[PDB]
């Protein structure tokens, strides 16, 4: 239940410079739980398939909605929208 | 939209062992006016009600049929022109493998 | 591939309009041969023995 959880621990990763941009945001959300479960039960996670497209776009929009919320609450700060 | 559609099916009252000619012009109407009715692929299914059971039977229409049925005005049992070589019997089978579903009409019903 | 790429927001609904794009251009050609298939459809309505015989009674 991580994609509802997940602001604290990007935030945090992102002031250990563990995630420095959004790619390393999805990079950093392929080493969990919830990447090994989105291909094996899709439909949990409001995914529509297990292929590269669908899950790189839904971690992706996962990353950019919880970076825009991070970025909103004015705790990081993205210039180049990347 | 993500199905095509296959034809209709509907009851008779007994069986008969042909096609209807009130079905191939109802068919063949269905088909004249609607271009998204091929004629290769709709069938007309009939479940006749024979005795303690139903028999069912699937009907093509033939470019033949097709043409009559688009052209037919007489509503009657025996019209002008009526050959069996309007339809061709189709293979149509049974499934336990797959469920199929209904669509009903949404303001009222179906009867 | 393995690793997915992050696509920004503007780039995944391009690829979204793309896509549309695609299968409303399939649906219009399948459409299209709907239609040459129905035209189709509607205006085709408008001595060896014997010795094969030698062998079978051999």
């Amino acid at each position: 239940h991580l994609d509802h959880c997940m602001h604290d621990h990007f935030n945090a990763e992102i002031v250990t410079k563990t995630i420095e941009n959004k790619q390393d945001a999805v990079d950093y959300l392929t080493w969990t739980f919830l990447y090994r479960r989105m291909t094996q039960n899709p439909n949990y996670y409001n995914l529509q398939g297990i292929s590269h497209r669908h899950l790189s776009d839904h971690l992706s929009e996962l990353v950019e909605q919880t970076l825009s919320d991070l970025e909103q609450s004015k705790c990081i700060s993205i210039e180049d929208e990347m | 939209k993500e199905m095509e559609p296959l034809g209709w099916i509907h009851t008779q009252p007994n069986e008969s062992p042909q096609l209807s000619p009130q079905d191939v012009t109802t068919h063949a109407k269905i088909m004249a006016d609607n271009p998204s009715w091929d004629g290769e692929k709709t069938i007309i299914i009939t479940c006749s009600f024979t005795p303690g059971s139903c028999t069912l039977t699937a009907y093509k229409l033939t470019p033949s049929g097709y043409e009559w049925g688009r052209q037919n005005t007489d509503k009657g049992n025996n019209p002008k022109g009526y050959l069996p070589s309007h339809y061709e019997r189709v293979q149509m089978l049974l499934s336990d493998r797959f469920l199929g579903f209904f669509m009903v009409p949404a303001q009222s019903s179906w009867n | 591939e393995a690793k997915p790429k992050f696509l920004s927001k503007a780039e995944r609904e391009a690829e979204a309009l793309k896509r549309r794009q695609q299968e409303v251009e399939e649906r219009q050609r399948m459409l299209e041969e709907e239609r040459k298939k129905r035209k189709q459809f509607q205006d085709l309505g408008r001595d060896k023995s014997k010795e094969l015989h030698a062998i079978k009674e051999r």
